[PDB]
């Protein structure tokens, strides 16, 4: 038997989940990426899309180095806020590329920070970034997205109520010449979790007048499905005690019931008033409870 | 005579919507398959005895909501769990070609 | 194995009208003023139940002007299984 | 008398999968999409007749047909736990 | 007695139907094809047609090699995304060919991409595909073939709702000069299943009005088969139990039948509500089950 | 060879106006209001089935405003071959 | 006395179409040969006996849909399974030739 | 008549935590706030039946499920000390 104390704190929880559809709107993304950085940098990049990382939002946090350049984006109408991450090293490719510089040098990082005019060039890259983005989200989920605000701390983002909510991370791989870099996108699972079931299941050739009709014919068919429906007369509190006194011819005070409560499995449907028809306990139906 | 009687209520009747019932459980059940048999063989069933379904292996199974066949799956095995695909939702032809 | 620790812990107790059963269809079409009836007879006890399990059976009784359940019998075990059985 | 009710034909299934679901998250399901099991891998089929569970057993396959092997016959001591 | 443990995702579903009818619009299509990359290329190709393999979805994905062009395509009015692959073989003679080259040097493949160039080239390679598949299936259906789409990958197209789905593979090997390559065609079962019957059976030299004509007579001579009609106008539920102890003379209630059903071998077909005419059990027909 | 076994498995018990035979035909051109026959003379008892098969004879009568099947017997084999044979 | 009696329900009769009634299951039937023979030879028959056909061998077999001749088709083996290939609809001309 | 009330179900719960709140207090707390808990850490967990109180116990995850140890049952002294 395996029992251990309980520490809070730990990481726990633990969510496996496979997301084919974001496992191929990835390389989507990537393919319109590389020619963005072939149309901007004037030079031929090479991006691998790494395996998609479903961690707590503290180990996204602590992997990453500082500085390095945060980009939070809206992807409405999904609520939430995502974030697009430069590593130091790419935007130091970008720079030394844009400005008269063919990687001759070593890339050097010694925790510089960002000037006005890097971040102006970041700006311009993460313009292409966002627009392959939304286009390759367009294929199955149009979405649009917008850059709000740029930062280069990691404490300064907190877009998890907490450190220990779960968040979906793809790192990619851009490499120009012989310099490399990296750069990620992270979403939190809050703005992913009402698309579940589009981004699991891998995408199929069909339309979306053939998903409308699909439920559609579903729903038909669900309607010839029977139920149980329970109605609750009255709801009287007794204490054990009385319970096992209780024996037949007692009389157990109930109060008046304006409306009877019908129930399926637990969850109410109906209020109705009672009544007798036909020689059955009958139900005069008065309000189906919309939520 | 405490029950007041009730008669009368029927009047009328149309669908308002699928979201006034919808966080209502539903009893959801997958099928291996069928056989039709009779009681002749039902008690010559002892342990580890072999019943043949009339199902061919490899078919799509059959999905219920509640007893009620809504759609046809595949079953598929994911992280040792066992799991259906739904495919297709059944067609009232195949509906009573189940039923015949 | 101790008494006196459960002697005092409360139940809540839930009467029924009856049980029925009935599809979407109907469900969804149903209006003010609608009627449906039950499975059961206008006179039979109504099961009376804890926590979703049976536990009496009693009728409603009107003494002066006040309302209450008249338990008609205690089900044991062997009730019980012809319950579920049928 | 038991040869009246000796020959009679009975509907016999057996259920590989139980699921307890809301409506959102059956009108979420789309094509292709892949609804969890509550019952593990390995664990015996239920096999009812006429809707009444009567035994438990394994699944099998013989001559490319569907099959099950009875394990055991349930005693009405399951019953109760089954609800 | 062969006994094996029940084994999910194996290929146990074996379905081989010969299609004569997409053996002939194989070789139409050949041919076609043949004059129009005659037409394009200056050269002269000749294609095999191979044989038609009847196979699930994956093992037609994992025979595919990487990267390949897929070409999504659309056969409407049958619903579903019929692929048309072109190896990279293929489209390397075609470039070569173009491009001022007497394909001298061998063809070599490194898992190098398409570039723009290279897949506007095939777009007008496909052109000339789907107007000569159309033009083949025009003969027994006539078919409309869109291309919708055009991918490099696999695991973007997705055309079958799982892996296992069985699919239709036609391969043809088209040779020029010494040069050789090959491209195949697939269609999802689901696409031919309405038309079974016609791509069943070899074709007739026969015309439509004689096709309506003859399913008009068969018709009439169906109706000339009398039916066993079976009314129905109870159904009680007792357990076995009941049944034993069930001797003459015992009463077994009954509800209200507003309505009897009529079924043939099960299928229902009227509700009719009951009567007696001429000392005989009569049904007053009310409706025909429409489905 | 267990007989509390299935000594609670449920059946489900069909009661038929009557046979008859009739082809696409009148069929087709049955409309709203048209009266159709059977083979059985209004009287006979009705055939009770289970399953599809022959289980018991037995007629409907009213009691007060209720209906029920009146059981008249019980088929040995030796009837059930003669209905197959004729 | 609870049967209510119907009468006077023939209002009218037209063909309404043919998918009011299609996934009706039908009998289909091949027949292989006939013969005119009277009781004098059926009871001489014996195990492994011969009872020659009046339909010439090779010749098209009949099909019939709940005992109703419809067709003529003609007998194929296709992965060792017995199947006919429907050749031609009979016309009423032959369905009185092979009445009398 | 114990085996009438010998086999009923009831529901059980246990309370991490207990703190006395006024609404402005309630309506300041906005998402992500922290709210303390009078119940000092390690102190034993009520353990209620149907709200009623009836033991102490401390906490413990058993095979990543959550878990109570039952360290006392409390008995009616603690019940005045309780209010």
């Amino acid at each position: 038997s395996d029992i251990r104390p309980y520490d809070p704190n730990t990481q726990r929880r633990v969510v496996r989940e496979r997301l084919q559809a974001l496992e191929i709107i990835n390389e989507r993304f990537a393919r319109q990426f590389r020619m963005g950085l072939f149309n901007l940098l004037r030079r031929s990049p090479d991006i691998t899309v790494g395996a998609i990382r479903i961690q707590p939002y503290h180990e996204f946090a602590r992997n990453l180095p500082v500085p390095t350049n945060l980009n939070l984006i809206h992807l409405k109408p999904l609520r939430g806020t995502g974030l697009v991450v430069f590593s130091p090293s790419l935007v130091f490719i970008a720079v030394d590329n844009l400005f008269g510089g063919d990687g001759r040098f070593p890339t050097k990082v010694e925790g510089r920070e960002f000037t006005h005019t890097e971040q102006r060039v970041i700006n311009r890259m993460l313009k292409l970034a966002l627009e392959g983005y939304s286009d390759a989200w367009k294929a199955i989920n149009p979405l649009e997205v917008e850059y709000v605000r740029s930062e280069m701390q990691v404490k300064f983002t907190n877009i998890t109520t907490s450190p220990n909510d779960i968040v979906v991370n793809t790192p990619f791989h851009v490499e120009i010449g012989n310099l490399t870099g990296e750069f990620n996108i992270c979403l939190p699972f809050s703005m992913i979790e009402p698309l579940r079931e589009l981004l699991v299941n891998p995408p199929l050739e069909n339309s979306r007048h053939e998903d409308q009709n699909w439920r559609d014919n579903l729903v038909r068919q669900v309607q010839h499905s029977e139920l149980e429906l329970v109605a609750n007369f009255a709801d009287i509190p007794l204490r054990l005690s009385q319970i096992l006194k209780l024996k037949p011819g007692d009389v157990l005070p109930i109060e008046k019931p304006d409306r009877i409560i019908a129930h399926v499995d637990g969850v109410p449907v109906l209020t109705s008033q009672y009544g007798t028809v036909n020689g059955q306990y009958a139900l005069r139906v008065e309000h189906l409870i919309n939520p | 005579a405490v029950f007041q009687q009730l008669g009368g209520g029927d009047v009328s009747g149309a669908m308002q919507d699928i979201d006034l019932i919808m966080d209502i459980p539903v009893k959801l059940t997958v099928e291996l398959g069928r056989t039709r048999m009779t009681i002749k063989e039902l008690l010559r069933l002892t342990q580890g005895s072999v019943v043949a379904l009339d199902g061919l292996a490899g078919e799509p199974l059959d999905i219920l909501i509640n007893g009620y066949l809504i759609a046809q799956g595949e079953v598929v095995v994911v992280a040792d769990k066992y799991g259906v695909r739904i495919t297709d939702i059944i067609t009232p032809s195949e509906r009573m070609r189940r039923l015949s």
